[PDB]
DNA sequence: TAAAGGAATCCATTACT
DNA sequence: CGCTCGTGCGGGAAAGACAGTAATGGATTCCTTTAT
DNA sequence: AAACGGAGACCTGGTCTCAATCTGCGTGTTC
DNA sequence: AGATTGAGACCAGGTCTCCGTTTCATGAGTCTTTCCCGCACGAGCGGGGGTG
């Protein structure tokens, strides 16, 4: 199974300890797991309707040279293509 | 589907019953529910359990569960053991995870006949002692032969890994004892029970509708434990009780062991595919459209939720 | 043969020598452990190692549920670690003929008017339709409540009638005790007589039995006496709970679900619904200490 | 190659540059790539010697249960091995 | 080993010329060194490079670099391609992620030798068509059938996508860029001679010892380049020509496609792969 | 048989129509590109798009190094994009006479007395090393410095002699410089004659000319008047730093790379450097406007 | 005169580099 | 026909060569006080 | 001209704590 | 009694601006040979349909 990482901030305390109940946090709002792409998209509908006013972003071991790729709601730090490569853009 | 709400989960948000880690042990510590989230709380600091990912929680001595923290783990499928002191002492579980009985309906029917549970109980034995014919033995022949093996191996082991064995064998029930061995095969045979309980109830089985054992509401529990008891826990528990020094937690060494051997042996994969093939459940990759339906004499079932004026 | 079904809720219980305790705001409470048949642990309710450890040596099972039964959440073993009456269960749905048999007794105790012996599976089936229909248009018209048709969405319970959610809440409330019951008596939920397929199907099954009499009243009461914009399933909740405290109800379920199995009389066991509070002077003569 | 994850709190700003060049940057203090094993350690042991005072954490695929294991270097949440599992431990102020 | 400085790093701490990504494309930014790391800037805001993990950094039109970042780029091996309109305008690059010059010497060897020079040039031609045997044929040969089959390539891939096509052989220096075939070509061509540039200044091979092509300082980026354009680039080139839709970026679309050719056809390893067995390792 | 060598540092050069515009804070300069030969883009440099493109289509040579060349960052073409230093050099370095034949010349301009026609390849490496050792005493009783081996340690820099760290320090200056030099002409770093096996080889070899003759004797002074805790890797950096902004080590340099490769004197190209605020006076006869 | 002895002279052997 | 564990080939690093000197003991030579 | 470190400035977001309110997540004879 | 939510509080760390100090973290007077580690390679079971 892949590896998946979310990222949480500004988000319902509800919504930060049930995602602790299916990927352990590491750091402040940031959660690591490992299950299939199934596990991964309800979690992410999850947190998604359950992230209220507060933004998400998602890190998932997918098929690109790189080997991941980002899914991000709400969030600060958008992600950009370079032509088929997700690189973290940062508003000024 | 329905409004996602936190502390409850579908039976597809969560992975399958052979995909999640195999067991945790808890001691001297208190499970609550903080934030929708599933903590144990020690002298020092929490712990957040990863819930959906395990499969059984173990329970030490002198620990607290919370009601609401007993319904969070209920959800996700984690079973609840309290392995105290001499063995396992209480089993607790929420609803199945499977809401199709396909499962349970064939153990009915296999448990109530007598002819289908003779079967059963002799492909029991023949995936614990393949060499062997069971064609002709009966009931009391097959436990009497089972204790006999069960025994020799007690010895076999005993004397290969040169630990003093008191002529004795580990049942659930009402087993006693203090020196390292007996500690060493409780601590490695309450996770296999455990892991035991929660397959059995993440698959919608019953407990109690035990082929071999009988007259107790864990007595399946027990036959499909014992499919696995010889072949892991023991040896694994041998060992450890051999390789121990002074001074020595012998528990959470024979806790370490059973967990690698269970991931090891592919015990989980293993035991699905078990209890599929016990009773006679051919492949069926397609999904009922609907779990629940009333039942007719001749048209078989019948779709539920229609008003029959 | 009688089982105590002793409710706890907004306690912490613990063990002193062999007795568990309860730690409620009124006082501390010191059952003896063999007194307990089943213990329902209700909301806020904080059980311990040792006390787990010693209803368990002694048969006792734990439901955790929700206020009165209205939600089970989870189970232990069977009472006593019997297994009789899921074995019989068994017995009885494995094989036609006993299937029939239950399930005319069941539509009989639903039908007190009527003798439905010879009847087959179709025209149980449309009588009960008819007489659900029957029973939501009495309920409709006594209570002055607008009915048309029952319409609901599993997936979208807001979306529907104030009678409609009402009804659902209340159906869901008596699924809990009859789970509850069920899951401590030692019987298996998954298998029914009249619904198959589910897990919950013996759960509906045995809830029939105490739908138009229980929850169909209550929620078009609920329905009758509701403002716009209330929370009605917690209403429904909250009323049908409210049914539950007396405990008459759970000892009807534990007497039918003993005659639907076809138990002898002399092997039927009697629940007896304690109260911790409620009854202090029934149970100081059998060794239980209340503290203050 | 195994997705590895390092988040980064109160750390120069040196550091905090230097793994982009490795690793993206999903969300302040908090980084994702996918390397080897040898390139891991060695990130790890540039964090470890370039960090200073700060608080750094490592989470990378392992050959366990979960299936991940994890790298504290002067982190304020631990990791215990329950039994040969890893879960990560907050210590209370 | 030594203490360890924010912005260097030794060659064991990269990712191999194999594992890294392909390329990436800037335009219309500022790459700068901000905080140790190559971060691109843009009028909305900033991205920051994974350059350790990228082979070669295309530079588009109005793209200003700054010193420490050609300093950083170089540090983990990325190299630089100035790739402006009508083809590659400039290269850069560091020093070398390989610290052993064996290749490079043996290369030096192969091409010092005319015997050996005509043998590799055999060995890329017979690479490049396996069907055909040119055991006896010479150096002026050589070029004449790989222009004849380049060109005969280009006809058949123009009639095979219903594209029109001026039969232009690509040729970076000063390249006819006006068309959207020629923008397509130019696009996939500058992102193959980049990454080539990128792998051989990794392996520590010299550039400008061609076999095919010499006389300049790119002439064996040519003929490693050479290698693989025709049966890369050229297809993916005339199926986004041929695929397309008015007011579609033609140049994005076509590093879009050429990118995930060199994906599925792992033309990186076997770029690495034909460069050991050529030079007879 | 021109070229120019520009250190353009502290600036930001972009393009109007066909110069170069050097924008630095003394002024801006409008160099015209056909007459650059290789531009030296020093620390704080900013180079534009247009720039590069312009550059590249004279056939410049843009080399990204640190202070004067102390340090070699990167580089890109070589002049007019020509390979004829480059292709002299591997055939010259292939065979094993040809190597034999530059080595002797690289010793015989080292130590022009001694006779080479008989030194073997190692017989010039333990002769280069008995000389080198004699220079060290020389100028170690020359300057004070006292002289314990040269103890290099390559992974731990802080430990050791401050006459090593000068030594080390003004050593890597002048590989900085050669590769530079070498970048710009066209050369392959890796082939070197007498060092082989390394991706620098050929900037050792040419490193050892110089060696001896000016980064030896800046290290061995800036040790003589080093005061204790001052850092000495800044003082001989800086140093070679100065001796380079002399301009004439270049010309040295790339006048001994074309006499190692047997370049015809007819044919030799001369290399001349240019400092934009320094030499301005030369520079507006060839058409250099400035703006202040 | 010459033994004689050690210090100094010149030489030889090896470790330093 | 896609998965693992045991078999190894491109990198390393480490000694180990290759050349001659510096210092000290031995052989030689000189003095220099020993004894006379 | 760049890039850094140090020293301030400032802000938002995480977390602890105090009342206050509820005990909770709702199909299964509806199409 | 347990858990959640809102309010209100505090505060550690992040980000920005400003400022002065840098252009930097510094091997190869020599190398080949013999060692190694590599992360590739590796092969079978698969699981077929076929077998029964």
């Amino acid at each position: 199974m892949p590896m998946t990482v979310i990222t949480l901030k500004n988000v319902p305390q509800s919504l930060r300890g049930d995602l602790t109940r299916w990927m352990q946090e590491i750091a402040t709002g940031v959660y690591v797991g490992n299950f299939n792409s199934r596990i991964r998209e309800y979690l992410w509908r999850r947190v998604q309707e359950t992230m209220g006013a507060g933004e998400a972003s998602m890190c998932f071991a997918a098929r690109n040279e790189l080997g991941y790729d980002f899914l991000t709601e709400n969030a600060s730090r958008s992600v950009i293509d370079y032509d088929g490569l997700p690189l973290i853009f940062i508003p000024k | 589907a329905g409004p996602i709400i936190a502390g409850k989960s579908e039976s597809s948000e969560l992975p399958r019953v052979e995909d999640r880690a195999t067991f945790i042990y808890i001691e001297h510590a208190k499970i609550n529910r903080v934030d929708s989230a599933v903590t144990v709380a020690e002298a020092k600091g929490v712990v957040r359990i990863p819930a959906a990912m395990i499969g059984v929680l173990l329970l030490g001595p002198g620990t607290d569960i919370s009601h609401r923290a007993v319904e969070l783990l209920g959800d996700t499928g984690t079973a609840l053991v309290w392995v105290g002191e001499q063995g396992v002492r209480y089993y607790a579980s929420g609803r199945a995870l499977a809401r199709s009985t396909r499962f349970l309906v064939k153990q009915a029917e296999l448990v109530t006949n007598e002819r289908s549970r003779l079967r059963v109980a002799r492909r029991m034995y023949q995936m614990r002692f393949p060499t062997e014919d069971v064609s002709k033995l009966t009931m009391q022949q097959l436990r009497s032969h089972e204790g006999a093996r069960v025994r020799r191996k007690y010895r076999e082991l005993s004397k290969k890994y040169n630990v003093p064995w008191k002529k004795r064998v580990y049942n659930p029930d009402d087993f006693a004892g203090g020196d390292p061995i007996n500690q060493a095969l409780s601590a490695a045979h309450v996770a296999l029970y455990g892991l035991v309980h929660s397959v059995v109830a993440a698959l919608g089985l019953s407990p109690g509708l035990g082929f071999v054992h009988t007259g107790h509401d864990r007595s399946f529990i027990y036959d499909v434990a014992d499919l696995y008891k010889a072949e892991i826990t023991v040896p694994i528990a041998f060992a450890v009780a051999a390789e121990a020094e002074e001074g020595q937690d012998i528990g959470q060494l024979a806790r370490l062991r059973t967990r690698d051997a269970f991931v090891d042996g592919k015990i989980l994969k293993r035991m699905v595919k078990d209890l599929q093939t016990l009773l006679e459940i051919p492949e069926e990759g397609q999904i009922e459209a609907e779990p629940l339906s009333l039942w007719d004499d001749k048209e078989k079932l019948v779709p539920y939720g229609v008003n029959y004026s």
